[PDB]
């Protein structure tokens, strides 16, 4: 039971900078984590950076340092930005219990093209 | 599912699942390698315990069976032959799937303790000091026999029941082959283990194990020898009775101030009994002794932990 | 109010709460007329320790100090005197309303284990050496923060270093080792009364008998096949002790169960303060299998009439 | 809330035997203690006979087995032999019922006069 919403995004000039957002609603957890994946065509959705709910963040390595993320409502600074980032961005957000196993849910999508 | 849960023990009232110590400090260190297969204290989430555990804290590291006869040996000392069996004195069968007796030491060192006899029958009794080289080819309890030497040279009697209280290590000199993380040869030199528990790592390069540390005593020489365990032997207790079921891979617990009731830290409790956190820091933990784990939620692969 | 439990290990799974032993048998005596009172494994129902009892089973007759000097005594041997602090290494506050440092021997005899030094800074040095502490004599004052012991060992044994008794058994129990399980120790010396004690305990009812937990004790020497009786094995110390669930009556009816048939070998009182009574047409070892475990049916009172074991 | 429906009272002339039967209904448990108490006529209530649910007995200890009580869960008979004047009393069943989440609970029933 998890909403997910999203903005931002577009389109955006080599070398360039962009921000995104992401906010989730509904069943929300205490203990949970937020995040952004992306996928281009017949390449596989890989995780870009995640967030946990007591602010502990994860980088895909071969970003190098130019991706930021920071906050439930996250947001995502994209810097030196390559052709190669131009891609379909997803918001996502793990649901943690003591009751019951992980669940994820997805958000519906945001196009970025550089 | 019948709900995770773990002791409300805090670090000072907990004990050492691989040798009979309370809980010293908790413990990493990024600068030490080693391959972790420890076999006693092992224990799963849903209470399946593994390796050569068993539940009694009188029963690590312990022996009992009955001396057949003195022997030779290269060690300095008198040497002993003993037949073991299970510690509740039943015969082992070494065809049961199982390392070697529950209770067996699970690594490489002289272990230092006494021997104690009550004859068959106001029966007469002896005890002395004693020593068992768990590297030695004379070490074979998944054979249902082991050796052990005393300074002791004749008060020692055959085809009586025997007892072996662990009290700490003989030596760490460079001769004594102390290794924690080196696992005896329960069935002598040509032999390999079988049915051991599994090794364990941290899944997340940026991760570390998170051991509870106890400091062994020594009966001679120079040192600060230590005995690491993935779990206190009150989790193996707890765990075993409990019995619930897992509903992930790994379970999140806090570390937690009961007088404050804030988190100290947090760390990964994996489905297979171990522990893990994010730490550069060496050594022992900076944090009070009357601090617990607290079980938070299951979580996965995707949660990263604070660093600490 | 949160429902009262007791754990499910079986006699083969529970240990001594008053020495490092494991159960071996259960045992009742209708002869024995001492006063029980021991200090060691006492917890009410409700997961109040008592007496010296911790929690830890390492910490069963244990100390932790440092020897101050060389002393003579009347006992055979080289003698000790030893500060002792509480064993997560905090001074003793004798002002502290104990009877002695929690973990204390609760009992007259000659303990015998190892004492083992590693000295203050790495590569320290280290010894160990057998060791006896007389719980009957004037100079054991655990309470004051002091306690004597000896060695075989002549010399080498470090002053004003970190040391370690870890107990095992008993030296002796001859008649001049004064072994008496349900005797105290002056844990103040001579001329003191015992304080903050756990109270005796004792069936009600004439026609039930004390239900104990049974362990034989190792010795160092000498002839016989003593045994230390505990009023509840450590692991329901520890149980007790962490749920803390209200008692909603003076004693809890408990049934001894064969897990392998389900059915009831007999019955027991589990009283409040923390002690088992049973109706027995029989003295000695019980003959039950170890597998068997203590099951808590339902809270009852001094009407309920306890079938014969 | 448990019922207790008492029965075999009434007149008897001594030497004479009867039956009580005292049968529980409503909120009855698995461990339970029941019985028989007296009273006669300026004294306290005392016990006569009572059973727990495992068969084990106590009796007064002036009835000298002259009584005897038995159990058909949740019931019990009391057996009534030999009897004199002194015995003539207001008899009253006792049911204890015991429970692992409730303080002990004790319930009575309207008593039945014997007159011998």
């Amino acid at each position: 039971q998890v909403q997910l919403q999203e903005s931002g995004g577009g389109l955006v000039q080599p070398g360039g900078s962009l921000r995104l957002s992401c906010a989730a609603s509904g069943s929300v957890s205490r203990t949970y984590v937020m995040g952004w994946y992306r996928q281009t065509p017949g390449n596989q959705r890989e995780l870009v950076a995640t967030i946990t709910s007591v602010g502990s963040t994860n980088y895909a390595d071969s970003l190098k340092g130019r991706f930021t993320i920071s906050r439930n409502t996250v947001y995502l600074q994209m810097n030196s930005l390559k052709p190669e980032d131009t891609a379909i961005y997803y918001c996502k957000y793990i649901r943690y219990s003591p009751i019951h196993a992980p669940l994820d849910y997805w958000g519906q999508g945001t196009q970025v093209t550089v | 599912s019948k709900p995770f849960t773990l002791p409300i023990l805090t670090l000072g009232e907990l004990t050492n699942s691989r040798f009979p110590l309370p809980i010293d400090v908790l413990y990493t260190n990024p600068n030490e390698s080693a391959i972790v297969q420890c076999q006693n204290g092992r224990c799963t989430l849903d209470g399946e315990l593994q390796g050569t555990t068993q539940l009694l804290p009188t029963g690590i590291c312990a022996f009992r069976g009955k001396v057949t006869q003195q022997v030779q040996d290269e060690h300095r000392g008198t040497h002993w032959n003993m037949t073991v069996t299970n510690l509740n004195g039943t015969p082992f069968d070494p065809t049961e799937d199982v390392p070697a007796p529950l209770g067996t030491p699970d690594f490489s060192g002289q272990i230092y303790g006494v021997i104690s006899q009550r004859n068959t029958n106001l029966p007469a009794n002896r005890a002395h000091e004693a020593v068992i080289a768990t590297y030695s080819p004379k070490f074979t309890p998944k054979l249902g026999n082991i050796q052990f030497s005393t300074w002791e040279t004749q008060d020692v009697s055959s085809g009586q029941p025997t007892k072996f209280t662990p009290v700490g290590l003989a030596s760490v000199d460079a001769n004594s082959h102390f290794d924690q993380w080196t696992l005896p040869s329960y069935s002598g030199a040509l032999t390999l283990n079988m049915n051991l528990a599994p090794s364990v790592a941290p899944v997340f390069p940026g991760e570390c194990l998170l051991f509870f540390r106890s400091f062994i005593p020594l009966k001679g020489g120079y040192g600060n020898p230590a005995i690491d365990c993935l779990m206190p032997q009150e989790w193996v207790q707890h765990l075993y009775q409990e019995s619930a079921p897992s509903l992930s891979d790994v379970a999140l617990v806090r570390y937690v101030n009961p007088e404050t009731g804030r988190t100290l830290f947090e760390a990964k409790l994996h489905r297979n009994g171990f522990l893990t956190v994010a730490r550069n820091s060496a050594g022992p933990v900076v944090a009070p002794t009357n601090g617990y784990f607290r079980f938070d939620s299951w979580v996965n692969q995707f949660y990263t932990l604070a660093p600490m």
